[PDB]
């Protein structure tokens, strides 16, 4: 079964957020990602952004 | 722009006008004044197709009057919106025609040529783009007649690629308003179909028809003539003026209504047209729109349209409506008379739509077809034209200022040459 | 870094083009104003709308577009519409004159002082990109403007812009309705304008929309407006793969390479399904054996031929949505097994299945109703020669008496032209016969 | 109460439904539009309806038919929703 | 992943199946709305999965005239139907037997058929065709017959049931269902495998004898006749130590490929007033249930002969007493069996309980069996309507009414002839070796 009630009506909405890596690694301190939120099927999405 | 320009002749001609004018007004919300009191803001964006612009925001008719006698140019500007013509367009002579065609058309007429050729370039010329000219007069008066159509054929050698519209009114059998009508109506036809391109005929005797069988009123006036001619006026550029969803200019009906240069002939009908007793007896839907529209007793033109048969037409709706019915609706008709349709020509019915309606209803329509029945109108004309040559009678009158018996036989056989080459057609077969 | 711009011309074309930007429009969320929501501080990411829309570095985002017509009131209209401010202001030119279902005064003497311009409008938006995959051109065949000038945009461009391919979605003229009364002669003539200039064209006819519309979207009263967004559905699925990302993309390229044999028969028409109204849609499951069987469903083809008539020869399949691959699978054999629908000898395979994994976005208000599959067809078959056959019976019987041949002549075609193009369109229909004979 | 409107494939006559138009909706829409009264009724014009026309007022927005639809989708079901208990529906003697 | 499609034709057909979906709808716990009521595969064999919430009954109604199919567009069950599955014309056939089979009956087929043939794709386990039909209306036959006939060459092997309702011996509505149901009985003849005489008449005599109500209505009547399905298919979609399938069923009742016509009964049928005075003993259960009056069919059993008979039994039967309920049967002379069908029993064991329908007449019981069996006496029905039958065709009477509908008149000589051709043989069943 793949829910189907909840994938008709709420999916319009959508959320964005900002934020910035963490590791171990240095080379990977200082740039910038967006994380999306689809609140339909629990969905998690990344970009890379390039200034 | 795409705007043509009007010009009127003759008493028939400029009471004619006296309420398209006024039928336009109500219709774009034009004061008496000529100030704008209108409520859709849509009801100015393409304003001047009829209206120019000048000092104070009021707006003008670009009309041109002209007449023979001061009597009918004096009324028509104490009638009802009758001051919006300019003062300087005017133009008149102080002789006096008297419907004697030959009177209008080489002494008379053509003397005051000048002036009323010359009003009528400079407002042409103006404009930003012309498209053409309509033309509404009566063929039984000497003086509008002959100079009505003379100032047509000059407009023509001055310009050759514009579409020029043509309106008037022509003398039925039953109903006879001058002894000397079928020399004058029948000449002016001879110099129209050299150069005119798009139909003008209208007939009265239909007109009133239509005045008692569907109006049912009592006692009507010339109020209520002017007051459907016009209407039906307002339907040829229905569209022109505001959106829709398929515009149908003059040319586009131009060009789906000719089917050869000559055969330039069509009868316009106006519906629905319902008395006050089925006002609201009625239900507006489409099977009433069709109904109504073939039918004779609508038809204002006294040609029997069921004794021959439909070459093509088109029709232009008002208001707005789902489209579909227009397509079947009309498809229907296009079969269910199948005889009543000419074999060779398939597809013979061009539709359109126009989104405001015309004041007073939610929707109308206007027929416009070439009707092989039209023959009637000339073969009924065309008797009495031949009958009161051989007794040479009243030929004194026009052969008193230049004019000769030649020209008179070659219009003869010329209208004779089109019924002939009229008829030709209605029984071609493929 | 994909890019392609859109050609309009005439109003069915203007129109067609004002449903289709609006359909792009709502698909991503951007409003009216170039400003996405009045709300979405974060953006600078998913690289999507770049397919049909270009960044201007803040604000809005111009569309791709140029609008082209030989009517004032049309365009005019949506210059003062609710789109305002969208479109570019000067990339919508608009001619003075009309040219009235005059093909000769189309294309031969008012068309070439709006070229002109037209040539320069293209190079502007063209160059700015750098991957320009292809063109697409809505042109109504039905009106000489949309004729003259829709025709000759394909002509001159077939001579500066050298390889790339060209797509159309035409609109002929209806079998028994009927629009206009000279459809006939630009219906023929015109033809001749896209077969040896186009690398593909549609075919659309409006009656099948009509029939098509009342036997599932339950309107017995539908209008135009209803007419259009329908079409949108078409070219949204079709170019949805270039800018949704999917397991299988399907390349604008990559359809007349698989969707044409030979230079001369360039003709395929659509179909399209579910399409289901609001108060019916939910109460079916909408699986994917039924959907694909649908499709061939001869009554509900998008335009009204007869393919049980003929063949099939070349068609590719695109689906967007929640598919997945068994479903694909299935169905195809389900068809082969099929005996009311038949293939041609020599062509083994004739499925070509795009995947992909966005729903296709519902409108507000408009005749569909939420759904989550969705698969649109490409199909070539024999059958397509009732169109023109059928036609080809119109064209001569009006010319048998040259009726209306006589203002054709006057705008400076010559009479000789007439001679040529009835004698093309016979090879045509003499060239589908010959491919339909099996080896 | 009624339905608020009637499946589509039903028999018989709606109000309004052949008097003032009413072109442009699928079906289910257009029967709920007859029986809650909107539309204007007789051969007359409102100054304001006149000049909906097609492009100028229809087809364009955005935003706003959407809170449209919600609005209307509610109130169909809800009054419809008056129904409960276990004992399924008058199916006896109403038929 | 077993199913089977309903076919209901007929208003009088049309209110039982009405009729027969509120006593299936109430057994699976789906609420007339729609929506589950929250909480097994089981409920596949009438129901289809629509994918979230609802479910889409497998239905498909027909009838010439709005009236009927429109009110059940209107009542309490509006939204489970499928919308578009009323396959609905414009004009009504008139009783007569031609215009529902050669004016206007092919104009609604083409819509029907493919009505038909899309709910067996979406499924995956296609049992059998049931059908329910009124012979005794132009429509009933027409429509009917024309799909039990198109139905026979575009699925083939594959088997179909159907309960038709032929007129009572003395009660009756019209003049003419002699003809119309003579003419019937020709088609059903070679396009449909079993079917079970339900004449109503006897209906008002069973409902009157127990539920002690004096003011019996149509609408009661369905009642009954749904219920009677439930137990000829209740045994698919239930748990059960010993099951009977949809399938096998022709392989009990069918003594040669002609005679397929069985009538049956139904006990016990009693009013909740008085149902539990007795210990409803499942001896005493099956007695009645064997007893001439209670038949369910205006044809006495007692005035023929026997050759099979495959009943069910629903509730807590304990399988012993029914081994010992048999038994007792075999001794007994009011019904005396076959001489070379020594056995004619097929003996079904199925569990849940029969629902109960609220604010009706049937009261909740434990214990209960249902009957589908054939005998020799059903050589009265065709009988009764054959002397009829031959009276009016001496002045051909009403016949002009039915050729100039495109019925040719050579059409009946044939009808009656195969009818006879079916009269002669039962003769030939009941003679013993
Ligand atoms: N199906 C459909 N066809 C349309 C629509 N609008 C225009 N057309 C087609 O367009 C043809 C005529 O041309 P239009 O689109 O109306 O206008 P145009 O492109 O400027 O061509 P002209 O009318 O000659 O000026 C008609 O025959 C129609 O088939 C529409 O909304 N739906
Ligand atoms: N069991 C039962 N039989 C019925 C019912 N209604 C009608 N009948 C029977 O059906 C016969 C007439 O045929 P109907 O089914 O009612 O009508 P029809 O099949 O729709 O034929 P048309 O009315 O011409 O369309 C009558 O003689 C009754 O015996 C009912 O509600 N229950
Ligand atoms: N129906 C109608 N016809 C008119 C009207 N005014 C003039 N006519 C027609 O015009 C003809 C007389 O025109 P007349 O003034 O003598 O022509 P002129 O001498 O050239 O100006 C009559 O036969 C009428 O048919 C009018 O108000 N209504
Ligand atoms: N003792 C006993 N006999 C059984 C049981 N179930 C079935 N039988 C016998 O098996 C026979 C039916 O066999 P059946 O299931 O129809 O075989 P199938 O048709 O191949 O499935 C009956 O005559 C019963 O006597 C059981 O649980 N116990
Ligand atoms: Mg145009
Ligand atoms: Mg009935």
């Amino acid at each position: 079964r793949k829910d189907i009630n909840k994938m008709y009506t709420q999916d319009q909405y959508i959320l964005r957020f900002e934020g910035k890596l963490i590791s171990q690694n240095k080379e990977d301190n200082h740039r910038k990602f967006i994380i999306s939120f689809f609140c339909g099927d629990d969905t998690i999405m990344v970009y890379e952004t390039a200034d | 722009m795409r705007e043509i320009v009007h010009i009127q002749g003759g008493q028939c001609g400029n009471q004619i006008g006296a309420k398209f004018w006024e039928v336009i007004s109500d219709e774009h919300g034009i004061d008496p004044t000529g100030t704008y009191h209108g409520d859709s803001d849509l009801q100015l964006e393409r304003i001047n197709v009829y209206y120019n612009e000048a000092t104070g925001g009021r707006y003008v008719p670009r009309a041109i009057l002209m007449d023979l006698e001061p009597g009918t140019m004096d009324s028509v500007r104490a009638g009802p919106f009758g001051q919006l013509f300019r003062p300087d367009n005017f133009v008149f002579g102080q002789t006096g025609a008297g419907n004697n065609w030959a009177k209008g058309h080489y002494t008379e007429g053509a003397e005051l040529i000048d002036s009323v050729l010359d009003v009528v370039r400079k407002e042409a010329e103006g404009c930003d783009c012309l498209q053409g000219f309509q033309i509404t007069h009566s063929l039984g008066g000497g003086t509008g007649s002959g100079m009505g159509t003379l100032l047509i054929s000059k407009v023509r050698e001055e310009y050759p690629d514009r579409i020029m519209e043509t309106f008037s009114v022509v003398p039925s059998p039953k109903v006879s308003d001058t002894v000397v009508e079928p020399y004058n109506a029948t000449l002016s036809v001879h110099q129209l179909v050299e150069n005119a391109d798009e139909c003008m005929v209208i007939d009265n005797e239909a007109l009133y028809d239509i005045c008692f069988r569907t109006l049912k009123l009592t006692t009507p006036t010339y109020g209520d003539l002017n007051h459907l001619v016009s209407a039906a006026m307002s339907g040829v550029t229905c569209c022109l003026r505001f959106p829709g969803q398929l515009n149908s200019d003059l040319r586009k009906l131009a060009v789906n209504l000719i089917p050869f240069p000559r055969l330039h002939f069509f009868m316009i009908g106006f519906a629905p047209l319902t008395s006050r007793g089925s006002q609201q007896y009625r239900a507006l839907t489409v099977p009433e729109l069709t109904q109504q529209m073939f039918d004779a007793k609508n038809m204002m033109c006294a040609a029997d349209p069921r004794h021959g048969r439909y070459l093509t037409a088109s029709a232009l709706f008002r208001g707005r409506m789902s489209t579909k019915e227009v397509d079947e609706q009309m498809l229907n008709v296009q079969n269910k008379n199948s005889s009543y349709f000419v074999e060779w020509i398939p597809n013979n019915i061009k539709s359109s739509i126009c989104d405001i309606p015309p004041k007073g209803l939610k929707m109308a329509v206007t027929f416009v077809g070439n009707s092989t029945a039209i023959q009637e109108m000339f073969k009924r004309v065309a008797e009495q034209f031949t009958a009161m040559f051989r007794r040479k009678a009243f030929l004194h009158w026009y052969t008193g200022e230049g004019m000769d018996e030649m020209e008179f036989t070659e219009a003869e056989s010329n209208m004779n040459d089109l019924v002939s080459e009229y008829q030709q057609y209605q029984d071609a077969t493929a | 870094m994909r890019e392609v711009i859109s050609i309009h011309v005439g109003q069915g074309g203007i129109q067609v083009g004002n449903a289709c930007w609006e359909l792009f429009c709502l698909e991503h969320g951007i409003q009216p104003d170039g400003q996405m929501p009045s709300d979405k501080t974060i953006g600078g990411g998913d690289d999507a709308f770049n397919t049909f829309f270009s960044e201007t570095g803040a604000g809005k985002h111009v569309p791709r577009a140029v609008f082209l017509d030989l009517e004032p009131t049309v365009i005019d209209e949506v210059r003062t519409g609710t789109y305002r401010q969208l479109f570019h202001p000067e990339q919508l030119i608009s001619g003075k004159e009309d040219a009235a279902n005059n093909f000769a005064r189309g294309h031969y003497t008012i068309g070439k002082e709006i070229v002109d311009l037209c040539l320069d409008r293209i190079r502007k938006l063209a160059d700015n990109c750098t991957g320009l995959q292809g063109f697409l051109v809505f042109n109504s065949v039905g009106g000489g403007t949309g004729s003259g000038l829709g025709s000759l945009l394909l002509e001159r461009l077939s001579v500066d812009y050298g390889k790339k391919s060209k797509l159309g979605f035409t609109i002929y003229p209806s079998p028994q309705v009927s629009t206009a009364v000279v459809e006939p002669y630009n219906s023929i003539l015109s033809t001749h304008s896209l077969l040896e200039h186009t690398d593909v064209a549609v075919m659309l006819d409006n009656e099948a929309i009509y029939d098509i519309c009342r036997r599932n979207l339950d309107i017995e009263r539908p209008t135009y407006t209803n007419l259009n967004r329908l079409i949108a559905q078409v070219i949204s699925s079709l170019t949805a793969s270039l800018r949704f990302d999917g397991a299988l993309n399907v390349d604008i390229t990559e359809f007349q390479t698989n969707l044409v044999p030979y230079p001369r028969i360039h003709f395929m028409l659509s179909s399209y399904a579910p399409i289901i109204s609001a108060e019916k849609a939910y109460h079916e499951q909408l699986s994917v054996a039924e959907i694909t069987n649908s499709a061939f469903e001869p009554a509900n083809m998008m335009a009204k031929c007869d393919p049980r008539h003929g063949k099939y020869m070349a068609c590719s399949m695109m689906y967007r949505g929640d598919v997945v691959p068994k479903d694909v699978n299935a169905s195809i054999a389900t068809i082969k097994t099929k005996r009311t629908i038949q293939f041609v000898d020599w062509c083994p395979t004739g499925f070509k299945v795009g995947i992909n994994y966005q729903p296709p976005t519902v409108v507000p208000g408009g005749d569909l109703a939420k759904v989550m599959r969705a698969v649109c067809m490409i199909s070539n078959s024999t059958a397509i020669a009732e169109v023109f056959s059928r036609l080809d019976h119109k064209f001569d019987l009006m010319y048998a008496k040259r009726a209306f041949v006589h203002w054709y002549v006057g705008e400076g075609m010559e009479e000789g032209e007439f001679s040529e193009a009835r004698e093309d369109l016979a090879a045509l229909e003499k060239d589908y016969e010959e491919v339909g004979i099996e080896t | 109460n009624q339905a608020k409107s009637h499946i589509p494939g039903y028999a018989g006559y709606i109000p309004g439904i052949r008097s003032e138009n009413m072109y442009g909706k699928t079906y289910g829409k257009i029967t709920y539009m007859s029986v809650t009264n909107q539309h204007h009724k007789g051969p007359d014009l409102p100054p304001d309806l006149r000049y909906t026309s097609t492009v100028k007022g229809e087809f364009t927005d955005q935003k706003g038919v959407k809170k449209q639809e919600l609005l209307r989708q509610a109130v169909i079901e809800e009054a419809k929703i008056t129904s409960s208990g276990y004992g399924s529906s008058p199916l006896r003697t109403k038929y």
